[PDB]
RNA sequence: CAAGACGGACCAGAGCGAAAGCAUUUGCCAAGAAUGUUUUCAUUAAUCAAGAACGAAAGUCGGAGGUUCGAAGACGAUACCGUCGUAGUUCCGACCAUAAACGAUGCCGACCGGCGAUGCGGCGGCGUUAUUCCCAUGACCCGCCGGGCAGCUUCCGGGAAACCAAAGUCUUUGGGUUCCGGGGGGAGUAUGGUUGCAAAGCUGAAACUUAAAGGAAUUGACGGAAGGGCACCACCAGG
């Protein structure tokens, strides 16, 4: 009550806050590598992608856009970057 | 005279009791409802518009129709309640309950009670004004 | 109760009232 | 000046063979005095008979309209005309913190009895639910309504009135829709609340013999 | 035998459970009648037996639990058991005047009165009992007494102030 | 069998729309809020006169239909009430543009309390269900974020008080900008101008008169009213 340091917020408190309302704003999204089970090629996709992403050679659907994050196809694998 | 039915089993009719807000009708028919047997109002029992919707008039009407049906041989009735319905009130009043109690008191067996009143889905405009009420 | 009010409204109160009015050697 | 009920006489009306209890009662009909025949006067008589008056152990809130058009010498023969639910059940079944979903179809059967079906279902509260209200969104209501139409049409259109009425006796259609809509929004009290009879074909007397025995 | 069924709503289940003793004891003791609470169908089942006489009691007993369904207290439905010509009459508030929204709520508040006081007065004057539902009004009493209380209630939703109706309803019961 | 009307219950601490308003199913048509965003432009913004768009109900013109209700009117009782009922109520097409059209409360912005409910979107997560669902997905449950709608509460401060989360951050008085008021009558009157076929709509005085006009709460009183009590200096039955 009435006494908490604003310059050093706890990381769970900073994670909980809205992305614009943090001490310095930072997005909630990320780029990830996706591998189709029908091939071996890696593709870089945005987590909140609005476009349907197709494989370069297989031309399978990799992600379907939704309200928030994109729905990766059942079977593909992914790994978050950085 | 009467149905050729043994002592063990009775004969079913139906009885429409219509409790309007000025009097109460007792209209007994067969199970189809086409052919009628008796119908006694508040006016044929009392010669006074005071007691036209009275529970006492409905009691006399129910006793009259019960003894008439036992004379003819209808010894059990399904009962269909009714209010005036429509834009008006939808609930059976004290006259209907009085008639039901009185023809239950007569010893004649009562069947199934069903409240059959014309509740609209949606209907037309109310009888009163935007201001007009009972009193 | 409603029955008690109807019965007590059609009956008469009775009982309590006292009037103060009015050897060996 | 003279009592007409002494002139009248009693006739017997009996239920068809789909029901356990068959003797549904009596009807008072005028005798023929040459002007009008009794058969024409009893050729159109609709009876509002509850299901528990037609079967012993069944429920009572289900009412069947049976239409009578036949005479066999103090034996009236009747046939199905409609089905409906009692006003008590319909009033008690519409609660508050829940949605009412209702639908209707116009459908022809296998033997010409065109009919209209009305059914009602209600959104259901889960057993671990602590939210007061169990409301379905608009698209779920539309999907549920489409599923109701499809299910009722599929088990009315492919069968005859014997099989249709023996479906209506335990209301397998309502439990079928209740099982089928568990994945859109769970349902509560699904009944075919009304069955109409929009059209009757040309009368055949042998089918009444099949329906009665 | 004879049997009656009474549907109980979901909001009336807890008072039905908490007052059940003084529901079934006045039916099994001095009416000689059988009753059960069918939980699956959510109904009150009332049936006769070999221990019952004065058959109208059955019908009268039916009205008893029906009053406790509609919100009346146990004592007033007990009065329906004891007395012979008692009636319950029902009407909607919109059945006399079209009232929308806040006007309907204000009409309810005038019928109830501050602290409940006004409605108590009408009961205490007319020897009736009045249950105000969400919109429905139910009046339990004799036919003339129902007429008096119904006129007073309709005057309260006539728009008249509760004070004029209070004084006038105290005056009219002297006939 | 038909004709028009209305879409009850479900229907809310609700939702949508700039407001007026909006509740039967289905198909079509073009818009939109909120949310998600490591898209795009780069200051494009706020407030505003005239004018324009829609604007409840009633009402004015052309048609169609008239089921209910119902101004006027005709009766019957006693301004209330009942019977019949015209215009109207409904639909289309032009008008008129007024409401207690309310939060009796310009708009845009910053800072400033609690509780636990709700609507939509999104995020994270065990479990129970779709007759142990054979994976996702619906339906619940737990937690969070974002705008919304709305309860109860508050030594936040403020107020004349009712009360207020703004009506607070105001004699410790300055974030930007519009309208409007200056004691009560005369008076929304007369006049001048403008608009409207018209009805009327906008604008709009003074001479003179007056010491009050008005607001917020709470109970002092208050002729009376409703219950009891006692009394042969009151009554009943009597002498």
């Amino acid at each position: 009550p009435l006494a908490k340091d604003l310059l050093h917020p706890s990381p769970e408190e900073e994670k909980r806050k809205h992305k614009k309302k943090r001490l310095v704003q930072s997005p909630n999204s990320y780029f990830m590598d996706v591998k189709c089970p029908g091939c071996y090629k890696i593709t870089t996709v945005f987590s909140h992608a609005q476009t349907v992403v197709l494989c370069v050679g297989c031309s399978t659907v990799l992600c379907q856009p939704t309200g928030g994050k994109a729905r990766l196809t059942e079977g593909c694998s992914f790994r978050r970057k950085q | 005279l009467g149905p050729q039915v043994a002592e063990g089993e009775n004969v079913f009719g139906v009885c429409h009791i219509f409790a309007s807000f000025n009097d109460t009708f007792v209209h007994v028919t067969d199970l189809s409802g086409k052919e009628t047997i008796c119908r006694v109002t508040g006016g044929m029992k009392v010669k006074a518009d005071r007691d036209e919707s009275s529970p006492y008039a409905a009691m006399l009407a129910a006793q009259d129709v019960a003894q008439r049906c036992k004379e003819l041989g209808i010894t059990a009735l399904h009962i269909k309640l009714r209010a005036t319905g429509g834009n008006r009130t939808k609930t059976p009043g004290p006259g209907a309950q009085s008639a039901l109690r009185a023809l239950a008191r007569s010893g004649m067996k009562i069947g199934r009670i069903e409240d059959v009143t014309p509740i609209p889905s949606d209907s037309t405009r109310r009888k009163g004004g935007r201001r007009g009420r009972r009193l | 109760p409603l029955a008690d009010q109807i019965l007590a409204g059609n009956a008469v109160r009775a009982g309590v009232r006292e009037k103060r009015r009015g050897e060996e050697y | 000046v003279v009592d007409p009920f002494s002139k009248k006489d009693w006739y017997d009306v009996k239920a068809p063979a789909m029901f356990n209890i068959r003797n549904i009662g009596k009807t008072l009909v005028t005798r023929t005095q040459g002007t009008k025949i009794a058969s024409d006067g009893l050729k159109g008589r609709v009876f509002e008979v509850s299901l528990a008056d037609l079967q012993n152990d069944e429920v009572a809130f289900r009412k069947f309209k049976l239409i009578t058009e036949d005479v066999q010498g103090k034996n009236c023969l009747t046939n199905f005309h409609g089905m409906d639910l009692t006003r008590d059940k319909m009033c008690s079944m519409v609660k508050k913190w829940q949605t009412m979903i209702e639908a209707h179809v116009d459908v022809k059967t296998t033997d010409g009895y065109l009919l209209r079906l009305f059914c009602v279902g209600f959104t259901k509260k889960r057993n671990n639910q602590i939210r007061k209200t169990s409301y379905a969104q608009h698209q779920q209501v539309r999907q549920i309504r489409k599923k109701m139409m499809e299910i009722m049409t599929r088990e009315v259109q492919t069968n005859d009135l014997k099989e249709v009425v023996n479906k209506l006796i335990p209301d397998s259609i309502g439990k079928d829709i209740e099982k089928a809509c568990q994945s859109i929004y769970p349902l509560h009290d699904v009944f075919v609340r009304k069955v109409k009879m929009l059209k009757k074909p040309k009368f055949e007397l042998g089918k009444l013999m099949e329906l009665h025995g | 035998e004879e049997t009656r069924k009474i549907p109980v709503p979901a909001n009336r289940y807890t008072p039905l459970k908490e007052n059940w003793m003084k529901i079934f004891t006045p039916i099994v003791e001095h009416l000689g009648l059988q009753i059960r609470f069918n939980l699956k169908s959510r109904n009150v089942e009332i049936r006769t037996c070999k221990e019952t006489k004065d058959v109208s009691a059955l019908t009268k007993a039916a009205d008893f639990v029906k009053a406790f369904i509609l919100g009346f207290q146990v004592e007033d439905a007990l009065a329906l058991i004891r007395l012979d010509d008692l009636f319950l009459e029902s009407f909607e508030i919109t059945d006399v005047k079209p009232l929308k929204g806040d006007h309907l709520s204000r009409a309810i508040g005038r019928i109830a009165g501050k602290g409940g006081k006004t409605k108590f007065t009408i009961e205490n004057v007319t020897r009736t009992r009045i249950v105000l539902a969400d919109v429905k009004v139910h009046i339990l009493g004799s036919f003339q007494n129902i007429k008096m209380a119904r006129t007073a209630i309709c005057n309260l939703i006539l728009g008249n102030p509760p004070s004029k109706v209070y004084g006038n309803i105290r005056a009219v019961a002297s006939r």
